[PDB]
């Protein structure tokens, strides 16, 4: 019933590991793979679709000077959903500010 | 270079074009390609509606068919708010309050009487012979006319052309609304469609003059290059370069690809999300950026549960 | 009620019970359809 | 490659009439030509399936292994039953009730005209 | 056969427009004017309402 599973490299490395999220496509894993590769301690992060056919992308984060390939996908979860909440915040401030002078210009 | 959160706190802001009922367009400056596709993506197939599932025939003795009429109605736009019901639940063929909805579109077509001599205007001679959805009376279910005013409930357009019917034809059926997303089937899909383009900048390397300049504003779109007397010559200049449709017409003409530097801005999209009137455009990008988090959530919340510690 | 039967050209309601001639009984006319009734079928729209 | 929404909203959307002409006594045939479509009262197989009379009913969805129609052999009494033998899934659509060239013939021709909806599935042909 | 609730291309709602395009060519506009003036700007929504042979007005004369 859970959508996230963790397939290591040989069952003890722990810096490659790809993460197989269940239920997603390229509208997630295009955005991860965009701020987990702002992270300089990922000497490699890319994502694939298993097949077309299926419902799941493979998601390799491989990092360099000892760190486990959590904390690296832990932190570009986090730091989409900070951008996220930030761009919903800049967007209901400029509809809020474009009907406080459709309205309030000549009514 | 790493995310310094106080550089995109300072290089991003939306702004608003033109913004009405049923349309929307904006701007996201300083924002990379792969979270602008994730809020498209997103518009066009994740964020949910409500739209027709099951129908219920008796007496379909129309020339629409039984079937194309079922799939003609599930491609109706229904103005229910999708937030306020859940997903039906699977293997579940009657519904309830919370799922579903229901319909009834009950027509029959009989002959004029009155205002039909010898003419032949079709108006004149039948009631009922154009099926409209104006027609679809709610049949409200369960205590749902409670929780929702009389009259909001409905087909968004009211003027959209089910059937056409002739005497004696009758339609006599009866839906059901569901919720889903538009990657089930894209019936539920609330946008017309969204998409976004890179902010155009042309810029002039060279001083054109005379009689080059008319030739200028000719090869872009039509409020780009206005060409205005500077002490007797018309010199052109560029003058907003939104308008560009980048048609390249100018590196077809071999003196003035020269003069151009055609190329864009790099992360300056301009989005347009046009609703199909479900839900107003200012909702449908809140609740599909609104999306994107969750997504995020649910798997900080499988790793929180796979990991104890 | 028996089942309503439609002659093709005249349009009358003919009732073929089991063991008669089949003809329209205004007419005579040979093919006649079959009147549709209330029955429910359940369509998907999709 | 065609876009699914496309195919979804109605893109090369068709159907595709089968229509079977019965008769029963070109094709069945033991003896005496009393074979009227009918029902006897109280036959499981039919029950709530096919019509009063033995057509099956206008707009009814059939299947594989559904009652298709069923007559009669008045002689006796033995109602027969004959079965939906085809793959695919078929609206009934109209049913046509035919006599001889004089307008005297028994209830025993009929040419049931059958939908089948036929949508672009992956391997058809553009 | 009849016009389509929404064109294929993108989900426009097409299909409330074939009355109130008729009748605009009914009242002497050119076609190239009829549909920007319906607010049908990209050629796939202009393709749905302007290539559209109604073939219901001709198959509801052989009615009961
Ligand atoms: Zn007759
Ligand atoms: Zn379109």
């Amino acid at each position: 019933k859970t959508a996230l599973e963790m397939v290591q490299a040989a069952g003890t490395d722990r810096h490659c590991v790809t993460f197989v999220l269940h239920e997603e496509d390229h509208t997630l894993g295009n955005s991860l793979r965009y701020m987990i590769m702002k992270n300089p301690e990922v000497e490699f992060c890319g994502y694939t679709t298993t097949h077309p056919s299926e419902s799941k992308i493979n998601l390799r984060i491989q990092t360099r000077g000892t760190l486990p390939a959590v904390e690296p996908f832990q932190r570009g979860l986090n730091e989409l959903m900070n951008v996220c909440q930030h761009v919903l915040d800049k967007f209901e401030a400029s509809i809020k500010d474009y009907k406080d002078q459709k309205a309030s210009r000549n009514e | 270079d790493a995310w310094d959160q106080d550089r995109f706190e300072k290089n991003f802001r939306v702004d608003v074009v033109h913004m009405d009922e049923n349309s929307l367009e904006f701007d996201m400056v300083g924002i990379d390609a792969a979270i602008a596709n994730a809020f498209r993506r997103i518009l066009l197939a994740e964020v949910p509606t409500m739209a027709v599932e099951k129908v219920l025939v008796y007496n379909n003795t129309s020339i629409v068919q039984d079937e194309i009429l079922a799939h003609r109605l599930g491609l109706i736009p229904i103005h229910a708010d999708p937030r306020l019901f859940e997903y039906r639940n699977q293997g579940d063929e009657e519904g309830t309050e919370i799922d579903t909805l229901q319909f009834r579109l009950q027509v029959r077509c009989t002959r004029n009487p009155h205002a039909a001599k010898d003419s032949s205007d079709p108006n004149e001679l039948y009631v009922n012979h154009k099926v409209y959805t104006r027609h679809m009376t709610w049949i409200p279910l369960g205590n749902q006319a409670d929780l929702f005013p009389e009259g909001t409930i409905r087909p968004v357009h009211d003027d959209i052309l089910i059937a056409q019917l002739r005497p004696g034809q009758e339609i006599d059926l009866l839906m059901h609304c569901v919720k889903g997303i538009g990657k089930d089937h894209a019936k539920f899909s609330p946008v017309a469609t969204a998409s976004y383009r890179l902010l155009p900048d042309i810029t002039l390397l060279e001083p054109v003059e005379g009689e080059a300049a008319e030739e200028l504003s000719r090869c872009f779109s039509p409020g780009v290059i206005e060409v205005q007397e500077v002490q007797g010559k018309k010199v052109a200049r560029v003058a907003n370069p939104r308008l560009d449709t980048f048609s390249r017409e100018i590196f077809r003409n071999e003196k003035l690809k020269k003069v151009v530097r055609l190329a864009r801005v790099r992360d300056h999209y301009i989005f347009s999300v046009e609703s199909t009137g479900v839900l107003p455009p200012d909702v449908l990008v809140s609740e599909a950026i609104k999306v994107l988090m969750g997504k995020c959530r649910r798997f900080l919340d499988e790793l929180d549960a796979v990991q104890m510690d | 009620q028996p089942m309503i039967y439609i002659c093709g050209e005249c349009h009358t309601e003919n009732e073929i019970k089991s063991r008669d001639p089949i003809r329209c009984r205004e007419c005579g006319y040979r093919i006649m359809y079959k009147k549709r009734t209330k029955r429910l079928v359940v369509f998907d729209a999709r | 490659i065609v876009n699914k929404a496309s195919w979804e909203r109605g893109f090369a959307h068709g159907s595709v009439y089968k229509s079977e002409f019965i008769d029963l006594s070109e094709k069945i045939k033991q003896g005496d030509s009393s074979l009227v479509f009918g029902i006897k009262p109280g036959d499981p197989r039919v029950l709530q399936k096919l019509d009063d009379d033995g057509l099956p009913f206008i707009g009814a969805k059939l299947q594989y292994g559904d009652p298709y129609y069923s007559y009669l052999n008045l002689n006796t009494g033995e109602s027969f039953v004959m079965y939906y033998k085809s793959k695919e899934n078929c609206v009934v659509d109209n049913i046509k009730v035919c006599s001889n060239d004089t307008g005297s013939g028994k209830f025993k021709c009929v040419c049931i005209t059958m939908r089948v909806p036929r949508n672009p599935t992956i391997g058809d042909k553009f | 056969m009849i016009i389509p609730v929404r064109c294929f291309t993108c989900g426009k709602i097409v299909g409330n427009k074939w009355e109130a395009y008729l009748g605009l060519l009914q009242a002497e506009y050119t076609e190239g004017d009829a549909l920007d003036a319906l607010g049908l700007k990209r050629y796939c929504c202009r393709r749905m309402l302007l290539a559209h042979v109604d073939l219901i007005e001709k198959l509801l004369n052989y009615a009961p």
